[PDB]
């Protein structure tokens, strides 16, 4: 029998700052214990200022970041070049994953970006269309090695102020572009450690005000 | 939804310094059977193209009616067909890429494995692959089926990554690649010793070698070897 | 056929005494001398390699033997009887130890299973 | 839903449903109306599969309702129950058939005389007495067979309606929340508010 | 899953969690599975989807036409049935849903539609929907009435969600409250589950099994 | 796999190709199939690789408690000793083994023994799953009493025919001859019988 | 998994990665695959781990038993012979997929065993999920009458085109050589090309972070005196 | 229908600087209904501490079984077992079920009492011994406890300093897995003491 | 069969268990006492397959009555559990495996304390202040861990536990036909004979 | 089945059998499999008969038409409107069609299409059942620009061996002769073929 999906691995990861957002991923796309290429561009600029990345299986990921841009691309002939805000952006996003409802886009898609505060903003996606507005979102293969890591040291869950045992909890100090980058950093070097999927190259996009920049850093090739 | 009848083995390839080679067995197998010993799986489209297809061969020659329609139709109406407005091995594989997805999404799917390797206008590189589900990825050297498994560790170890890509020679690419042929004919069970390899080069052009044949073999060794533990006769 | 000697050939007499362990005893003092020496920084066990014939070659009959890396034996009496010993000493130890501990026993332990080997010979049928 | 009866007597038709509700492990809900009244003297109560009970009793309700203005004239119950059969059988070789049983019971102004129609997903029309559908009729009919009388007043059918639910409430291993009782006659459709 | 809703003098009392998983992997404690229809029309989300945020945001949609066509408010009756109708026609294909549609008109009062992917459209006083619904039914059963006070009603809506946060694997992370009035929905805040317990569980003298 | 056993004027000659698949992959391409049983009563092994060497094991071992015994067994009862493993034990077994040797007074003699269990005493067997595309070449160009040339060409033309076809058989032809003189290993390599 | 064995000159060669998965997770990232069946004869498991440890240390054992008896070495081909007929009895069942080399009496030896009990010899063999990286370098570089140096260094490359190129395969490279004449020795970690980064952070906590309820000491100690 | 994860719960072991540390959450359930928040998965026979994870049924079978056997051990070792020795038993234990198996995740904790060294270990349910330097993770959220301790981990922490990194851990793995938490048991073992601490954590 | 509730409040413990015994699609007894004296102070009560349920519970009961004979001894609660847990663990691998689920309540006459235990088919055990088995946990656990309090008088219990039984009747589907209520003490085990 | 087509010299040879099965019952034993779509273009039949009758009435539906219109069609035509319908349905279709055809300009032209719906020019073709037990005998004895009468003999010795070990074909040899000269029917008996 023909089976329409299939699974090329990788991880993503999209971090909301104060004014700014950063959406992360590795560049190792594979099937089943081959490596398919050690340099695989994830991570997308959409443009007005939208990060996207859709996580899974590969051709559906393609194929639905090539939906959404052409769609901020008909958004501006139809509406005189107005900026699509990350929040509309995600909404049309849900409509392009559920108008495949009953044969889904098998992808975990993540964007980030802006909203029209000037905030940093991340929205997460299941293959259905289902979405929210999130802080902190880890996608893919070692979303489960990353996610509890990032409860700690984002959020400060279960963390609490010494000398008070457990009365007082850690409060919520705000991050900088620095100590974030630094967070994605060990999060995709201990996830390549113990998962073997995860690995090569990681590549963040940094949103701000002033545009889209681009990081990479090299990850163990094993 | 089908099944492979007539199917190609192996697709090997990998980019050098001014341009890129591809490689493929001349093998159409019928399950074990070795049928067909004639059949060419690389199609090269004008002189800056060349498109290797594994998987099967029916489907393969139905590709091969569409690119041969491609460049006919790319002619039409167009001055500048054979220069500024040629077909591009971007353009072709796109094309390609967006066939084997719709298909896949009809849940009818050309079965088949396609490394699409050339050179661009401006003569960079190209390399890029895609398959039966429309899944598509590019790296320095790759490889459908067996070639995956075997062909693509020894190719890695001539380029290894992007910065050893203007490092590696045409002979030295071309040894490489032949070496895995040799591998893959020791190794695959629906490979042939027969098969045609294709360079692409910026600037001496396509060059297409037909009726090559893997050599320098060993297997003197086999001599020694008896029985299959305690065996000494 | 079967083995219908399924009642103990060992029994204690009168007196109190089991013939067939004194009996045995008698077989052992008959046997060649053998000794053991603890010193401080180790153990020696030494004795007579009694050859029954000039022509043999009293190499290949090995009184001294290894149980495990760190445990040998030595004995007197009846040599055929030693040598099945040492055979199932040696295996009991794998068997009863260290395929369940990953390391060979220690020497009080395997001595425990020789002598359950010999207990069982002075009360089975 | 479970259970629905029925009973013809002398001068009316006597429709008895379970008021409950399952949805899964809870009860959702202990007081639901499983009936509709198709015009003023001809009701229907109704069980099966969820949803499609529901949306086809509204939608034959609402065809009846239609003919009623155009005509300015009442359907006889056997015209319904006929047009109600038509669309089960209709319904059953679908791309998805409704899952619905029926009774039908309604009052003929023209004859003077009570009717019970027993109509269940396949199409297939009875006329009866006394009627049921799913497991209420191996309980029920036994009692049903033994005590029932053509010439029975409203009151006694009443009374062996509540012998026949006590027998469910005894042996049935659901508990159906006790049931809604609704009487059609000469001067219409009413609801036996205690029982 | 735990949402529940229920009729009461006041108005509606809707409560719901916070968690959603895929598998015994905790994917979200933060979802939202009250759907604000519009100003004066609620929702909950049960299920396992996207199908009730999709339907919910298209239904409020929906009443929205209605009302720039009728020059009126939509009823809760009339909502309620636009999803029921809708979710029945993709009967089969595969829809999973489980919502209380609340609302409070001036023809109805304070009104709760149960509206089901099999097509079930149910009008009551008190809905529990989830995984962990029977445990919030418990709780609720034993101290229901209709002449609750909003801060009392308020309260017995977030100890229900919290008895099943409890209990239920699949149940938990925060309880979102709202309370539904005739001019509208008021938003009562979220409340951290973890935070919760310990605070109910001092002040109620509850959970004696548990260790604190 | 591509086995064949062929009489002959001075005796037997087992004939044998080296691939040994596992699905596509060829796990080992210098294989040796021929095994050997007994002095002058050799083996051709097709199927499942764990049984048919179990099986040969066990033959090696009853014809050599047989030789202790009784002195030197017959090529039948060596063939016989094969069958009663693989029909009793049919249900258990995917193995299919062409079973040849010498005596002086019989001569070379060739049994086959397919899935089923039965013993087919034949002039010259083939077998394996590269045997069905040579069934009509070895049919037409089999002679009784031939030379010990005329026979290894024989083998080497057949062989060199369901390896060209057979995907799951290649590598080298490996052939034993069985005579009065003794045994003898011949190897023949791809540059040799492709080219005829 | 990605094991290797190389014959050479006076003897053998084996190596293995260091990488133990549980599906797509690591768990262990310095494994260590080459067992000792006795001093001189080693192997390299692939498969199911537990039944790869079991199966050589019960074969292992009988052999050492065995040679205790004969009073002599113990010889490859008998381990290969109670390996096989151990697990074609079992059929399959125990997902043993073995290389075994070693030196004997006879000589120096180098064979594979595949669970349902078949084996094969050769100059050159690899086995597991990184078998077809490993042997594309093995059919690339081996040739007859290879020294000491050149197996070890042949056996390494084919290790690590299954740690770079197979994802079942990663970490270390372990290797033990065995020379005629000659002690085994076990090269444990022989490469180390995967050492992990310095991390960007320290993630010590500072103490009284975590919440407590309740403190107490336990007693490990015995039944006390007095 | 799983039985590994029937039931739940999570374990973890750490080693530091001349001590060790094994923790473990509370949770046993019937897949969606929690059931009991004081079952401990952490026991001990004299100085060797075991951790079981999996079927609640043979986590008590096995802890029973190990008391079982220690006990003999001593009686006829005339000494406490040493968590190497153990580590084997418990291998050798499991891998006599190796066609019809115990469902659980067993992690072996201790120090030896004659070299003073720290030692952890871990099994799959057929007895393969996973003997790690840094830490051990087993459970229905060992994913999570993976991810968890790769980050936090670092070599050679002083015991007070270990209990934060164990406990934060479990707390923040546990948090996210459906079928653990319920409680928490953190155990710092050293030479000659052992410390038991209980945690507080969300009751969901 | 279908419910049966324990709690162990100040000085006793108390077991609740259905009457209901169905059999397919009838409710052949409405008072089916599931429960065995196990000793004078211990009592189990038990829901499961059919037939299973009865022939371990009269085997465990043997069992434990031979043992009080043979050492002129009453086990402890802890150690009859124990006992059982054992049973159903050895149970569990065997070729049929006892398909039963138990409670057992009981009075340690040592200790002076109430002890419910709670075992299911797989030789799960644990202790608990109270517990149930099959889908009665889910409907009363909550109730229980809002009002239950370990100094509660049996009083106090029996009216928690009428509120359990309540809720169960109000939001089940199955008719269980109430509950037959025991109470285990320092004085024995005695039955509440109006519930 | 058991079919082949030959090119030679003057032009082409078709040849079959003519067992049809239903099971291990023989519905037909005088099956003519040798079926005409053009005067000088007709083709071997295998697979499911009526699928195979269905595509060739159709095929010579087709080159009728294009007759009609633009004179004469190649065999390369003939061959691509039978690849056109074996392709396009192949999911409903079990045909295996061995075209084979005469043009001056051309001369003898050989095209196989099996199950998957491709077109192989090849100089000569088997195909069928029975096909497999002779690609041994037939590479070994094909040869290119044979006379009329070494093609007939290399078919009638080809399909002899086929037969003789097919159960699925038998019965007799028909052939079809296609040169400049005009159409040959030819049929050879199992008295004749047996004994070769
Ligand atoms: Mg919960
Ligand atoms: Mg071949
Ligand atoms: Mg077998």
């Amino acid at each position: 029998q023909f089976n329409p999906y299939g699974d090329n691995g990788g991880t993503i990861l999209g971090i909301a700052g104060e004014d700014f957002a950063v959406l992360a991923g590795d560049t190792r796309n594979i099937t089943d214990y081959s490596i398919n290429s050690r340099y695989e561009p994830k991570v997308f600029d959409c443009g007005d200022n939208i990060v996207m990345s859709a996580n899974g299986f590969a051709a559906d990921g393609d194929a639905l970041v090539k939906r959404f841009k052409n769609s901020v691309k008909w958004y501006h002939f139809d509406h005189n070049d107005k900026k699509l805000s990350i929040n509309s952006a995600a909404r049309n996003i849900q409509h392009l994953l559920y108008g495949k409802r009953f044969f889904p886009y098998y992808v975990h898609t993540i964007i980030a970006g802006l909203d029209e505060d000037g905030k940093g903003a991340v929205y997460s996606f299941d293959p259905v269309g289902s979405y929210e507005r999130e802080q902190c979102r880890a996608g893919g293969a070692a979303a489960s090695l990353i996610m509890p890591f990032l409860d700690n040291q984002v959020n400060f869950k279960n963390q609490y102020e010494p000398g008070t045992n457990g009365k007082v909890k850690k409060p919520l100090k705000y991050l900088s572009v620095e100590e974030v980058i630094k967070l994605v950093r060990d999060s995709f070097t201990s996830a390549t450690e113990r998962h073997i999927q995860v690995g090569d190259g990681l590549e963040i996009l940094i949103v701000t005000k002033d545009g889209v920049r681009k990081e990479f850093y090299e990850l163990k090739r094993d | 939804t089908q099944q492979p009848i007539v199917t190609g083995t192996s697709v090997i390839s990998m980019k050098y310094d001014n341009g890129v080679i591809i490689a493929a067995d001349n093998l159409g197998s019928y399950g074990s059977l070795l049928r067909f010993n004639g059949v060419e799986r690389l199609i090269p489209v004008g002189d800056n193209t060349v498109v290797g297809i594994s998987g099967d061969i029916s489907d393969m020659q139905h590709i091969e009616r569409l690119l041969k329609d491609l460049v006919t139709e790319n002619a039409y109406d167009n001055p500048l067909a054979d220069a500024e407005e040629a077909l591009e091995p971007s353009y072709i594989f796109e094309y390609l890429a967006t066939v084997m997805y719709q298909r896949r999404s009809k849940m009818n799917p050309l079965w088949n494995a396609i490394i699409v390797a050339g050179v661009q206008s401006n003569g960079d590189q190209f390399l890029r692959y895609v398959n039966l589900l429309g899944v598509t990825y590019s790296s320095p050297t790759l490889a459908t089926g067996f070639g995956a498994h075997m062909a693509n560790p020894l190719l890695r170890k001539v380029v290894d990554r992007e910065s050893d890509i203007p490092k590696t020679t045409v002979q030295v690419a071309e040894e490489a690649i032949v070496n895995a042929m040799r591998v893959l004919y020791y190794r695959d069970a629906r490979s042939s010793r027969n098969f045609s390899l294709a360079i692409i080069d910026k600037n001496t052009g396509l060059t297409f070698k037909k009726n090559l044949q893997v050599e320098n073999m060993k297997w003197d060794f086999a001599k020694d070897i008896k029985g299959y533990g305690t065996q000494k006769i | 056929m079967t083995d219908r000697y399924s009642f103990s050939l060992t029994t204690f007499s009168p007196s109190g005494k089991l013939g067939q362990i004194d009996y045995a005893l008698t077989a052992v003092k008959q046997g060649v001398t053998s000794l053991g020496i603890k010193a401080t920084n180790g153990v020696v066990i030494a004795t007579e390699k009694k050859s029954s014939s000039p022509l043999a070659m009293s190499e290949t009959l090995s009184k001294v033997s290894l149980l495990t890396p760190d445990i040998g034996a030595v004995y007197s009496g009846m040599g055929p009887d030693y040598r099945v010993l040492v055979d199932k000493s040696r295996k009991v130890a794998h068997t009863s130890y260290k395929r369940i501990y990953g390391e060979y026993p220690p020497t009080k332990l395997l001595v425990s299973e020789v002598a359950k080997i010999m207990q069982e010979a002075t009360q089975s049928g | 839903m479970d259970i629905i009866l029925g009973i013809r007597v002398q001068d009316s038709v006597i429709l008895a449903s379970s008021k409950a509700v399952t949805r899964g492990i809870s009860v959702l809900k202990d007081s639901d109306d499983k009936t509709r009244q198709l015009s003023p003297h001809t009701l229907m109560s109704f069980a099966g599969e969820a949803g499609d009970t529901v949306q086809f009793a509204e939608y034959i309700q609402a065809n009846i309702q239609l003919y009623s203005i155009r005509e300015d004239y009442e359907l006889s119950p056997q015209a319904v129950s006929s047009f109600v059969r038509q669309e089960l059988a209709k319904s059953i070789r679908s791309r998805r058939p409704y899952q619905v049983n029926v009774l039908i019971g309604g009052y003929d102004k023209k004859k003077n005389k009570p009717e019970l129609y027993q109509i269940d997903y396949l199409g297939t029309k009875v006329e009866l007495p006394y009627g049921a559908h799913g497991y209420s009729g191996f309980y029920t009919f036994s009692l049903l067979d033994h005590h029932y009388r053509p010439d029975m007043t409203t009151e006694e059918g009443l009374d062996l309606l509540k012998l026949c639910v006590q027998e469910l409430e005894k042996r049935m291993p659901m508990d159906f929340k006790g049931v809604i009782v609704k009487i059609v006659d000469k001067d219409g459709i009413r609801q036996v508010d205690d029982f | 899953t735990t949402t529940l809703a229920f009729r009461f003098q006041g108005g509606i009392i809707v409560a719901v969690d916070s968690r959603a998983t895929a598998g015994n992997w905790v994917a979200s404690q933060t979802v939202k599975k009250v759907i604000e229809i519009n100003p004066f029309l609620l929702g909950t989300m049960a299920g396992g989807t996207v199908d009730c945020q999709f339907w919910e945001t298209w239904l409020g949609s929906q009443c929205r036409l209605h009302e720039l066509r009728e020059k009126e408010r939509i009823s809760v009756a009339a909502a309620s049935k636009i999803l029921s109708n809708l979710v029945y026609q993709y009967k089969g294909a595969g829809l999973s849903m489980g919502t209380m549609i609340c609302g409070y008109t001036r023809k109805e009062g304070p009104t709760i539609y149960y509206v089901d992917s099999d097509g079930t459209r149910l009008k009551g006083d008190i809905f529990c929907v989830g995984s962990g619904q029977t445990f919030a039914y418990g709780v609720l059963d034993s101290n229901y009435k209709w002449d609750l006070s909003v801060e009392d009603a308020l309260y017995l809506g977030k100890r229900s969600i919290l008895a099943a946060a409890h209990r239920d694997a699949y149940s938990g992370g925060s309880v979102n409250l709202y309370h539904v009035t005739e001019d509208g929905w008021i938003y009562h805040g979220n409340h951290d589950v973890g935070e919760l317990f310990w605070k109910v569980k001092e002040e109620e003298g509850s959970f004696n099994n548990v260790i604190g | 796999t591509s086995i064949m056993a062929v009489t002959f004027k001075d005796g037997v000659i087992l004939g044998a190709d080296s691939r040994t698949t596992t699905g596509a992959y060829i796990a080992n391409r210098v294989t040796d199939k021929l095994t050997r049983v007994h002095d002058k009563i050799w083996c051709c092994r097709s199927g499942s690789a764990a049984d048919t060497q179990a099986i040969a094991d066990i033959v090696q071992y009853h014809l050599e408690l047989y030789t202790s015994q009784y002195g030197t067994p017959s090529t039948e009862t060596a063939a016989s000793v094969f069958k009663e493993l693989c029909y009793e034990n049919k249900d258990n077994l995917t193995a299919g083994i062409i079973v040849a040797g010498y005596d002086d007074k019989n001569k070379g003699e060739v049994y086959t023994i397919p899935l089923g269990g039965s013993v087919h005493k034949l002039p010259y067997a083939i077998a394996g799953s590269g045997s069905t595309f040579i069934y009509g070449y070895c049919d037409k160009n089999f002679r009784e009493n031939m030379s010990k040339e005329e026979t290894v060409d024989f083998i080497k033309h057949s062989l060199s025919q369901a390896i060209k076809w057979d995907g799951s058989s290649g590598g080298v032809i490996r052939m034993v001859v069985l005579t009065a003189a003794g045994v003898e290993r011949l190897i023949f390599y791809p540059d040799e019988y492709e080219q005829l | 998994t990605t094991i290797v064995g190389v014959k050479f000159n006076n003897g053998v060669v084996i190596a293995a990665d260091t990488r133990s998965t549980q599906g797509p997770i690591v768990a262990d990232k310095n494994c260590a695959k080459l067992h000792r069946i006795s001093p001189k004869i080693w192997c390299a498991g692939a498969g199911t781990a537990a039944d790869t440890e079991a199966v050589t240390q019960l074969i292992g054992s009988n052999i050492e038993l065995h040679s205790l008896y004969t009073s002599r070495e113990p010889r490859v081909v008998s381990a290969l012979q109670m390996l096989k007929q151990h697990l074609f009895k079992y059929q399959g069942h125990i997902g043993a997929y073995l290389i075994v080399a070693g030196v004997d009496p006879t000589g120096s030896h180098l064979f594979s065993i595949h669970a349902h009990g078949s084996t094969d010899v050769g100059y050159y063999l690899s086995l597991g999920s990184g078998s077809l990286a490993a042997m594309a370098v093995l059919e690339s570089h081996w040739k007859q009458d290879l020294t000491k140096e050149e197996a070890i260094k042949l056996a390494s490359d084919a290790i690590q085109a299954g740690i770079w190129n197979d994802l079942g395969s990663g970490s270390n490279v372990d290797v033990c050589v065995m020379e005629i004449g000659k002690d085994a020795e076990y090269l444990r970690n022989y490469l180390t090309p995967n050492v992990r980064e310095e991390k960007q952070k320290s993630y010590k906590f500072p103490r009284g972070t975590t919440a407590v309820l309740k403190e107490s000491i336990v007693n490990i100690c015995d039944i006390q005196e007095e | 229908s799983d039985p590994s994860s029937i039931n739940g719960g999570i374990v973890v072991a750490m080693t530091g600087k001349d001590c060790v540390a094994i923790a473990c959450d509370l949770r046993l359930g019937s897949q969606s209904l929690g059931v009991s928040n004081k079952f401990e998965k952490i026991f001990h026979y004299g100085h060797v501490f075991l951790g079981i994870t999996g079927l609640a049924t043979d986590v008590t079978t096995l802890n029973e079984m190990f008391r079982y056997k220690t006990n003999l051990y001593k009686l006829k070792e005339e000494r406490a077992i040493e968590p190497e020795t153990f580590t084997q038993l418990v291998s050798s234990s499991l891998y006599e079920r190796r066609f019809g198996p115990y469902f659980v995740g067993p992690v072996v904790a201790g120090i030896n009492s004659k070299s003073g060294k720290p030692f952890i270990a871990g099994f799959d349910l057929i007895g393969c011994i996973d003997e790690a330097k840094d830490f051990i993770v087993s459970g229905t959220a060992s994913d999570q406890l993976f991810g968890m301790c790769e980050s936090l981990y670092e070599p050679n922490l002083e015991p007070e300093d270990l209990f934060e990194t164990i406990s934060q851990a479990l707390l923040n793995a546990a948090d996210r897995d459906a079928l653990s938490g319920w409680g928490a048991v953190v155990y710092i073992i050293k030479k000659d003491e052992v410390v038991k601490r209980y945690l507080k954590m969300r009751q969901d």
